RNA sequence: AUUUGGACAAACUUGGUCAUUUAGAGGAACUAAAAGAAGGUUUCCGUAGGUGAACCUGCGGAAGGAUCAUUAAA
């Protein structure tokens, strides 16, 4: 009697994505991202705008008939950053509240075994 | 404005909870002035 | 960032009405693991209603952890990649399609101090499934042993590479990936490796890291009902 | 409580507690209070910037258009016909 | 200076506008009228 | 008014958002190569700011 | 002359941004629809259509299933809450 | 209440000069007629304009900062030089500037650039500008063919007018000290202007000077260039990528410059190349 | 068969215009394929007549000025005409337009119909040409009249037509493209009489004064721009929208103009001065549409929230008080 | 297609004649004018560049540049 999604959310620097679908991940249940949640850019990475966007998935998910999700939560990875940010702890927060059952919990972000050049150049970036 | 470049004794926890809850150091030199100066008088 | 203060952009002029709900025409299907796994039941997906429901079911991959699937958390590191291949009356018969780790668990063997062997062998099964393999072995420090780390001089590394490969190919060649499969779950292969290479040099958390299914045969449903362990309708009046 | 200045922007309230509207005031009346004003004050840093710029008549302000215009803020602009006629 | 004359004086006979010509700072990217009036004014 | 773990190569910062974003600022420019005693300046306008607000 | 003061009257969508139905009662009369976290009870009396009342929860949580009784007494209705 | 308008293009948020010798050199190696308008850029407090206002006819002075406005109105009320000048206040680079004979600028050194050729396009150029860049840029200007800091500035301004060098000034002769080092020097527009079309001249350049220690053959390689030509030649026919390629070697070896550097290139050598490419019908722009 | 039927919402409203023999009828371009014709409410309007012609949501809308014909550009890359049938009150196909390679985004009808019906039909497309099409004089069988071949075509701009506008002698047009530029056309032949490039973003709107040789043009810039169409030069630039500007109306005349921005907010300037006069604030949402009637007496405002506000200039009636 | 003559008649040029706004400079009236601080920037080497250059940038290298906490295991 416990179905079950999965709930993809992808903490960037600059917004969250939180995203549900099916077990295959081939069909999405409901998309909903920080930016369309807040007025101004620079709030779309904020925690609360993830923890608005985690909520109004969580909704449409209990409509669907989704009662579980599995959480793979990832960060921008690549030649970039590779821990998920504080918007993506807030939205797994938001998600536990939520009332959905949280069947399991694993970090996907991409890793290179090898990577091209980073963006900043050879003096750094992020000043 | 000095800026503590120590450790600090509370804990994260600690300086949020004070929030919750001119001077009295300065107040309190203020009463030893006036102790001295009493006594000397 | 849905303000009124954002700049008006170009594409935001003809958008299309919510008209429909599409899960209205969604279907429900549920997903069925093959018989060597100890739970059968892996869940359910959605597809469009036929207007045909099959074609997009088939090629469909699901991944799930095998503690779902044995129903024990000594497997909780470990995940199987299924594929639907057959749809009987709402019920997506699956196939073995691969197995990896979990992210955590290989940063939780990785250390400092030791040395981190690693092979890979493309082989095929006995049922011409095309498969590739990857070992992951760690060095390890004795009993009595002093010295702070548990280096392996490169002549045992190529030593336990070549005992490695020359045990994953014997095991793949000489079976049928039903069969592979059943040797997966006990994690006899890594027992298998350890005893070979214990002349060697002592070693760690030898795992089969991942198996990847780079070619396929013909699919035979034959031989997929079996692995699974027809239906007549019932009158419409 | 002590008398004060006037609430209403169209009235005059003295010290000596008596309001004046403006309305009711004869032409000769609003006169004198305006010359009484007047001896009161008399004996009574991008500021002072500013109006040293307003003072000088040899001032032209480029706003960001690049069009001309003066301190105050009204743009900045001989005939023969004009002249003789 | 006398060729610089000569070479300059030649160019004039090709000459023309660069108005369509694309810039080489692209190299890096790589009734009447008022008949309305008339029909309220009378 | 956070707290930061220094793990070798790794950097953890532990607080409110806003302060997390003012801690990692100021790592950063250590870390591209600005001298510890212009970053301990820079600290004091921003630590002035924080009990004015 | 100059045009410049205007007076406007304004014209809100009645049933919109709610996946639930709207109901209407037995007669006919009454029609309640769903318009996000607010209702509005519309009479259907030909000439005299008005909102009889608009329920707003100001929770923010839309309106999931919304009826009224046959006889047109009572509305129930269910929010996300 | 002017508070209005001018907070309106102002906000209301510079190393000021030394040395008394460097501010008179200027004037005097300015050599103002008693006949002639002058525009001076960078009146600062006024050590220099005063200067000028005596020995000139008119001056007009354009400033950036409001209050270094005011300290230049301040130091010229109720004087017999206050009828003869005119303060634009604001950025000058928008604006239609006057006529004007001689230019004499403390220029702020962000817009050094823009003002070269602001000064080189005023239609009536002024016969000579006394201008203070920063030694870097101020000697590429300075360089002559052939020497390393030769560049597209260096070809382009040099068709428009021809530069000398004055005097250096130190950093120490400002304060606060600026951590670069700066240079007096005397800009000279050709007049009757040489008949060269802008757009023409800068479209070679452009080119060949995307390396200018490699050779003019390797310029003309690229694809995006080619592009470009090929996209021209089109348009010249209007009122084929494999015969441009023909035209361009064609050309480069008929001139024999496809195996020359821009940077050990003169004036003449540019012209040639130039006049060979309208021959074959390739205009750059 | 439906007895009627009852408009919960009209969705994202693009275009709107007033017709009807009365002109108390409002038509619709949303982002629907239905033609929606609503009346004017009395000064809740919960009625609406649904003509389902097209196959994609409609980008713009135009109708003569009797208000007994309209013009309906979709996203299905055709045109229909509509007219007015007395008998049964409503509007019936009457001609389609079918050769355009993409969506039509702009139709123009004239402003002259001196024949009993409008004679031509100008749009325009995302393939970037603008078509002149014939319309066929009415005709007995009551038959759906569909054209393939057009007057002219003529390759216009280089990114998407926004708007269309057709001056009031019905001597030229203007097309308004967010390729920054607004050009004017000859809509006898569709020669290019000149092109107005001054935004620096591209335009929303062009609309003609409907007295004067004036045009007006809306722009991403934040900004309107009033052009002499004898010099072909800008007269004002209108500033004060903190959003891009989608529609703008000359209203009394040449006195003055109105404009919509995406703030929601709804400007009326003084075309002399180009000084804002008035501000309307009854929006939460941007304005694609803005109609007026009898010179400005009567304006119409539709949110994208599906919102619509009726202005009623009431200027006199606050002078005698 | 094209031609003659007869009315209708758009649109153009012109001097007038009417009505409406409207630019500078004068002349001469009336009314109004109740306020009162400080605050961005490691030092270089080789090489290559620079047209919003009081300095910027690409590549490889150096310290002649300020090491806290946890940490053997069980
Ligand atoms: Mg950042
Ligand atoms: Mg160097
Ligand atoms: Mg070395």
């Amino acid at each position: 009697s416990q179905v079950f999604g999965v709930a993809r959310i992808y903490a960037s620097f600059n917004d969250t994505f939180v995203h549900v679908t099916d077990l295959s991940g081939k069909e999405t249940i409901a998309r909903v991202t920080g930016g369309m949640k807040v007025k101004a850019d620079r709030d779309e990475s904020s925690p609360y705008a993830a923890m608005l966007a985690a909520q109004d998935v969580a909704a449409k998910c209990k409509e669907v008939g989704i009662t579980a999700v599995h959480v793979k939560i990832r960060a921008t990875g690549g030649t970039r950053t590779k821990t998920p940010g504080p918007g993506g702890q807030a939205a797994l927060r938001a998600l536990a509240r939520s009332g959905l059952r949280i069947g399991r919990i694993e970090d996907v972000t991409p890793v290179p075994s090898d990577s091209t050049r980073k963006k900043g150049g050879r003096r750094g970036r992020r000043l | 404005f000095e800026l503590s470049d120590v450790k600090s004794s509370k804990s994260l926890a600690e300086i949020y909870e004070d929030d919750y809850t001119l001077s009295e150091e300065l107040q309190k030199a203020h009463s030893e002035i006036s102790e001295l100066y009493a006594n000397l008088v | 960032a849905v303000g009124k203060n954002k700049r008006l952009s170009k594409g935001k002029k003809g958008q299309k009405k919510r008209v429909v709900d599409p899960f209205t025409r969604k279907e429900w299907f549920d997903i069925k693991a093959p018989s060597t796994f100890e739970n059968r039941n892996v869940g359910k997906t959605l597809v469009n209603k036929s207007t045909s429901a099959s074609d997009a079911l088939k090629g469909r991959v699901v991944e799930v952890c095998l503690a779902d699937l044995q129903g024990s958390e000594d497997h909780s590191f470990r995940k199987i990649k299924l594929r639907v291949d057959e749809v009987q009356g709402k019920n997506l018969l699956t196939n073995f399609h691969g197995m990896d780790f979990t992210t955590d668990k290989l940063r939780s063997m990785v250390r400092k101090w030791q040395t981190l062997i690693e092979a890979n062998v493309t082989v095929k099964t006995s049922d011409d499934y095309v498969l590739r393999i990857f070992a992951i072995a760690f060095t390890r420090k004795q009993a009595n042993q002093v010295k702070r780390h548990s280096y392996a001089q490169s002549s045992h590394i190529r030593a336990i590479r070549k005992v490695i490969s020359e045990i994953l190919t014997k095991e793949v060649q000489g079976s049928t990936l039903a069969q592979l499969t059943s040797k997966l779950i006990p994690e006899v292969i890594n027992k298998e490796i350890e005893n070979a290479t214990k002349d060697i040099f002592p070693l760690q958390n030898i795992h089969v890291r991942k198996v990847k299914l780079l070619k396929q045969p013909k699919f035979d449903v034959g031989a997929l009902m079996a692995l699974h362990g027809e239906e007549k309708g019932k009158k419409v009046t | 409580y002590n008398v004060g200045k006037a609430e209403k922007d169209g009235e005059i309230r003295l010290k000596n507690g008596v309001a004046m509207s403006k309305e009711e005031l004869t032409r000769e009346d609003k006169n004198r209070l305006r010359r009484a004003l007047k001896r009161k004050r008399s004996k009574a840093k991008r500021n002072d910037v500013v109006d040293t710029l307003s003072k000088a008549k040899n001032i032209t302000v480029i706003n960001q258009k690049g069009e001309k215009k003066d301190v105050s803020g009204k743009t900045k602009k001989p005939d023969s016909t004009n002249i003789k006629l | 200076r006398e060729e610089r004359k000569t070479i300059i004086g030649k160019l004039q006979d090709y000459k023309i506008d660069t108005s369509l010509l694309t810039s080489s700072k692209r190299l890096g990217e790589g009734k009447k009228y008022n008949w309305r009036q008339r029909v309220e004014m009378e | 008014r956070t707290r930061i773990v220094l793990a070798d190569s790794k950097i953890h910062i532990l607080g409110g958002f806003t302060h997390i974003r003012m801690a990692r600022e100021s790592v950063v420019s250590l870390i591209l190569g600005s001298p510890p005693g212009k970053v301990y300046g820079n600290l004091r306008t921003v630590a002035s700011r924080l009990k004015e607000r | 002359d100059l045009k410049t003061s205007y007076k406007g009257i304004s014209l809100n969508p009645i049933y919109a941004g709610s996946s639930a139905v709207a109901t209407v009662s037995e007669n006919g009369k009454i029609l309640a629809t769903p318009v996000l976290d607010e209702i509005n009870i519309i009479d259907l009396t030909p000439g005299s259509r008005k909102i009889l009342h608009k329920i707003s929860n100001e929770d923010e949580q839309e309106i999931t299933a919304l009826k009224l009784t046959p006889d047109g007494q009572y509305l129930t209705y269910v929010s996300q809450a | 209440s002017a508070e209005k308008h001018l907070s309106s293009v102002f906000k209301f948020n510079q190393h000021i000069l030394k040395n008394p010798l460097v501010a008179q050199g200027i004037v005097d190696k300015a050599q103002i007629r008693p006949s002639d308008v002058v525009l001076e850029v960078g009146p600062g407090t006024g050590n220099l304009t005063v200067r000028i206002l005596e020995q000139a006819k008119n001056v007009v002075a354009v400033e950036m900062d409001p209050r270094m406005a005011a300290e230049l109105t301040k130091r010229v009320r109720g004087t017999p030089v206050e009828k003869k000048l005119e303060i634009m206040l604001g950025d000058f680079m928008k604006t239609e500037l006057p006529y004007f004979d001689i230019c004499i600028s403390n220029t702020p050194y962000q817009i050094s650039s823009p003002l070269v050729f602001k000064l080189i396009n005023q239609p009536r150029p002024p016969r000579v500008s006394i201008l203070m860049f920063q030694r870097e840029f101020a000697l590429r200007l300075l360089a002559r063919p052939g020497d390393s800091l030769y560049c597209r500035l260096s070809a382009n301004v040099q068709m428009w007018a021809n530069v000398t060098h004055i005097m250096k000034v130190g950093k120490n002769n400002f304060r606060p000290p600026p951590q670069v080092e700066s240079s007096v020097v005397r800009l000279e527009i050709k007049n009757p202007r040489p008949q060269v079309d802008y757009n023409e001249w800068d479209g070679l350049l452009r080119i060949v000077f995307v390396r200018k220690n490699r050779t003019i053959s390797a310029g003309f390689k690229s694809t995006t260039v080619m592009d470009i030509l090929e996209k021209n030649y089109k348009t010249f026919l209007a009122m084929m990528h494999d015969v441009v390629k023909e035209k361009i070697d064609t050309v480069l070896k008929e001139t024999d410059l496809g195996d020359k550097r821009a940077g050990k290139c003169d004036q003449n050598d540019f012209l040639r190349l130039l006049y060979a490419f309208h021959q074959v019908g390739i205009h750059f722009s | 068969q439906v007895t009627s039927s009852i408009a919960g919402n009209h969705g994202i409203i693009a275009d709107m215009r007033y017709v009807g023999p009365e002109l108390n009828k409002l038509a619709l371009a949303t982002n629907s394929p239905s033609l929606r014709i609503i009346p004017v409410p009395d000064l809740l309007p919960l009625d609406v007549e649904i003509y389902e012609g097209h196959e994609d949501l409609l980008n713009s809308l135009d109708a003569t000025e009797d208000g007994l014909w309209i013009a309906t550009a979709s996203k299905d890359n055709t045109a229909i005409v509509w007219r007015y049938n007395e008998n049964s009150c409503k509007f019936d196909i009457y001609a389609k337009y079918i050769g355009h390679s993409a969506a039509v985004t702009a139709v123009g009808l004239p402003n002259i119909v001196s024949k009993g019906y409008p004679e031509f039909l100008l749009t325009a497309s995302n393939d970037l040409t603008i078509k002149k099409w014939i319309i066929p004089k009415p005709t007995a069988s009551m038959d759906v009249q569909i054209i393939k071949v057009s007057e002219y075509t003529r390759h216009a701009h280089e990114k998407d037509i926004n708007a269309l506008s057709v001056s009031p002698n019905d001597s030229i047009f203007a097309t308004a493209s967010y390729d920054k530029t607004c050009k004017i056309w000859n809509l006898e032949n569709g020669e290019l009489e000149a092109t107005l490039a001054n935004h620096k973003r591209g335009l929303w709107d062009v609309s003609f004064c409907q007295y004067d040789k004036l045009l007006a043009t809306s722009s991403g810039d934040k900004t309107v721009k009033i052009w002499s169409l004898d010099t072909f030069s800008v007269m004002k630039t209108l500033e004060g929208h903190t959003n891009a500007v989608q529609r703008c109306s000359f209203i009394n005349k040449q006195k003055q103009l109105i404009s919509c921005g995406a703030d929601g907010l709804i400007k009326i300037w003084d075309c002399s001065s180009g000084e804002c006069l008035k501000t309307l604030d009854g929006h939460n949402n941007r304005l694609w549409a803005l109609s007026t009637m009898n010179d400005g007496d009567m304006i119409v405002s539709a949110d994208a929230d599906g919102v619509f506000q009726f202005w009623k200039d009431c200027t006199e009636q606050e002078i005698e008080e």
